């Protein structure tokens, strides 16, 4: 009897699991390529004296 | 992430049982179908049992 | 620094620019739409200033620059302002020359046939890229999503597009573009700030109520339970910090203007309301289609990140819906992200490789090429 | 599946396939006679999908499909899509093939025979099948139900035969061929259901309309109180669920569809109905002849599955017919299927071992054959 | 007031409404069938303003209202605002109120029942009229045309009807009823103007696509060379104005919408289009009808004024028809007003005056006396 409804959950779950795996097969492949920069301050700290420009 | 996939996965386990129970609930209601027509026909099988039966005698 | 000759992708809408390389999971680098424009006369010298900027330099500047976005309602109508954009992005910031990368664009389904054509035209004149496709972002959002069937309710910064697709056809005659986006919403929520005394008039304001929206605003799922208290105690309001250390509270129009979408009323809109709009796709496709569309609105673009709103349109699609059935919502964390992501697979899946117009098509036929070989 | 080269047999209307193995007394699976084709252009890449897709596929992927016929009023006009059907059923879903096994056909007496002479060379050029016989429905029926004498009306889908048989004789002179089937039932049913608000005109809905017409009608020994009181009270309807979660709601037209088989008229065919066609091919027949037939009506193919049908054709063949003779009527659960199952008791009887074309007869011949070796 | 009381004359569609008095030739007045409805806030006061707007008010005051068309297909969805427009049509316009006035309606021969009962019922119920005959569109069309027999294609508006008349009688198997018209036609050019650069989405965007279409558009009896070369050079562009002083100019886009009478499946419709449909209604009748019915192919309704319909009819009705056979389209200048004027026809006739329902009749039995008396 049952061979219809479980070839329909297996081709419900098939479609499902392979847009999934569509995703997420890119998705790890670049999941460190995708990092930012550090954006530290100077805080003026590593100059002992007045600069050499005319603003200071 | 892991217990989103894992209520996911949960899920997904859920909706083939869920799916089973519908299934289920539609086989079910199809036996009950089957049933009061199973059961129809063997009281309609007895109806007519007695209206041939009837007649034979 | 890439090892392979892999396409570039760039999803381009009159909010922002996505783009990245094919293969990945997400954008290297997002802009703004825009080229800013000095609006103030130059006083000192040597002071370096540029005639126009572009995309986040356009946006770093923009305390004196005015800001134009090329894309209006999903059509790119000045390429010149496309160009700069696409310039920057690909030359310094994904740090790629796409003369040695093919390139996948993205529009909308019904969107005018002259975007995909510039489109394809610029990036094989002026960036001599070796192939193009414009992409449906329909199909970049049910690949990015996980599902073959369902609306797509992009609700992005131009256009709702509404768009029905059954296990990977389009169902066009149901499709329901809708004028009612997130640039409206920007402009709804500056009139409703100015009544509370604020006033937005210039971009620099404009973009900061882009921001204020972004960060305070939401639909919910009671529009009237939830006025009759914010419109009574400030205990539902939320202050936002303006640039200059001054701040707004916002109260009933935390919600108010998010409302629009479902009220498009609100903005001057002759519509029902994505949530009927959504339903009316539906209902425009067979019976034996419907099942699996109500059962899958999937949500993607923008807008569709305001809190409450998966789970409103799922109670106002199922009020207008038939008994019985199923309603359901997908509303993925891939959300504003995934038209881009749905790019890049598009472009990474060996099932598309055929699909590209080479720059030998191009050139023997021209840009109207495009009408033939993307969709 | 099997270990042993039994014959297949198959009955092919314009509806569905029935098909099986001989020495059965059921086909193992039902094929319709469809092939699916989309009405959609594909946007998404990656999908599967199917050229063309056929039986239980070409239903099953229906929502955006246009699903067409091969078989009109018995013929196959379209024999490319029939071999596309045959192959599903033997190779994939029966598991057998007319290639390691001998292939019995069910058909109509007057079956234009243009029609036996392509699906012998079908069989025996594209499935390689060794040995072929094409035999009567009626013939099929009768021993399916247990008789050598009857009326058969065949009930087919797209035309009812009615032939009288005597002793194992067939009396041709008193076939009364009607062009009346359950598929014009169907168009009777949608037009009224068209009436109501319900119109049922693209495939999805062509086929929903036939699925009511299966599960909600029926015939009731008497048409005019049957309608007295359901065309004057809501308790003698029935609501039916559609794909989509709507229901409609029928009322007479729940008997008025079936009833074209006593009133011809209902789809403009000039005719008496099948009470008054198998009143005559008993009544054209010889006297002696006559007493025999009038004890043995028989009910075959589809449509008698109909409520109160066995009690209507046998109370109007009375009505006709003489009085003092007793009209009997057979109507066996094996309806709809004994076609099929005579098919199967026919090619396997031992008394029929030699009535088979073999593929050598069949070569020296060619595919006209059948004209001379079946019938 | 009038001469005599003849009865008034109504035709209904889901387009226009037109009306005049029995026994003229035209319509004393055409209305869109529209209520309309304001969509903003009001704010000088005293500047009249009414809440609802019938006809030609709400068409002429369409700059701040939303228009709805309480029919769609051929049958009343909104009675209410159809008693609106008979109430302006008959006694506002024609100035005859219908309590002293027969009043002769129309619907198509399958249109649903519930529609020719409500259009009896409303004229009875609100309108207090005398009597009550509602024409079946077909008859009209061939009393104003002059003919007896022939197919009524009809292609108004709302639904394509199909029917073959023979010496006045009705062949009703034959008929094809087809869910393919105007309304459908000034929807895609609505969309198709859109992939040119000129988006239409709103109530007087899609008020101005319909008059784009009744002035610019056109069938082409040869539509391969014509799009081949209206596809190719702007020499075949038509340019039409807006009422804003904007121009737009359409090619191809000119007949191709059109050409869904013919090609359907350009809006999502899975139908064989509507030269085939005239084809059936003929091949579908006794062979002895059909030789009368080829030579007699009737046009009524609008969208026959397009150029080229009659011939683009003629020519693929030719090319499905049987050699030898001529196949003759008539296309009167009654086209559009053509059901309107049989009307007035039928409702003078002498033997017309047996056919009416009084009100008497219509109260002892309610409003399903349509179809005891009417068809």
């Amino acid at each position: 009897m049952q061979a219809l409804l479980g070839a329909r959950a297996k081709e419900s779950l098939d479609l499902r699991a392979h847009l999934k795996q569509v995703k997420k097969e890119d998705t790890e492949k670049e999941n460190r390529e995708v990092g930012d920069w550090r954006k530290n301050i100077d805080a003026l700290s590593g100059m002992e004296g007045r600069k050499k420009k005319f603003e200071s | 992430e892991e217990a989103e996939k894992a209520a996911d996965e949960s899920e997904r386990g859920m909706k083939v049982i869920e799916s089973r129970a519908q299934k289920d609930e539609e086989k079910m209601e199809i036996q009950e179908i089957q049933l009061k027509e199973a059961k129809h026909i063997a009281e309609d099988a007895d109806r007519k049992y007695e209206e041939v039966a009837r007649k034979l005698v | 620094d890439e090892d392979e000759t892999t396409a570039l992708v760039c999803d381009n809408g009159s909010g922002l620019v996505k783009a990245g390389f094919a293969g990945d999971d997400a954008p290297r680098a997002v802009f703004p739409s825009i080229v800013g424009r000095p609006r103030h006369q130059g006083v000192m010298v040597g002071m370096g200033q540029k005639d126009s900027y572009v995309g986040d330099e356009a946006q770093s500047k923009r305390g004196i620059l005015t800001l134009k976005y090329p894309i209006e309602h999903g059509i790119i109508t000045n390429w010149d302002d496309m160009e700069k954009i696409w310039h920057h992005t690909f030359y310094n910031e994904l740090r790629v020359a796409p003369e040695e990368h093919p390139t996948l664009l993205t529009e909308a389904p019904l969107n005018p046939k002259a975007n995909r054509e510039k489109m394809t035209q610029i990036m094989f004149e002026t960036f001599n890229v070796p192939a193009m496709y414009v992409a449906i972002q329909a199909v970049l959002s049910l690949y990015a999503s996980g599902r073959t069937t369902g609306i797509v309710l992009d609700s992005g910064d131009g256009v709702t597009h509404n768009v029905p697709i059954y296990e990977g056809y389009a169902l066009p005659h149901a499709i329901m573009r809708l004028d009612l986006a997130g640039r409206d919403l920007t402009d709804y929520l500056m009139k409703i700030l100015t009544e509370r005394g604020y006033s937005f008039v210039t971009t620099a304001e404009r973009e900061i109520v882009r921001d204020i929206k972004e960060k305070l605003c939401y639909v919910a799922l009671d529009f009237e339970n939830e006025m009759a208290t914010a419109a009574s105690s400030s205990s539902l309001e939320k202050s936002y910090e303006l640039p200059d250390g001054q701040v707004i509270t916002i109260g009933n129009e935390r919600f108010r203007c998010p409302e629009t979408l479902f009220q498009p009323s609100f903005i001057g809109m002759e519509s029902a309301g994505i949530h009927e709009t959504t339903y009316n796709s539906i209902m425009k496709c067979d019976i034996d289609i419907r099942k699996d569309l109500y059962a899958n609105n999937v949500m993607s673009g923008g807008t569709t990140m305001y809190p409450g709103i998966a789970d409103r349109m799922q109670k106002e699609i199922t009020a207008l819906a038939p008994s019985t059935m199923k309603i359901k919502i997908i509303a993925p964390p891939e959300r504003k992200y995934s038209v881009w992501i749905g790019g890049s697979i598009l472009a990474s899946l060996s099932t598309f490789q055929q699909m590209w117009i080479t720059k030998q098509e191009y050139d023997e036929a021209g840009p109207s090429i495009v009408h033939r070989k993307c969709f």
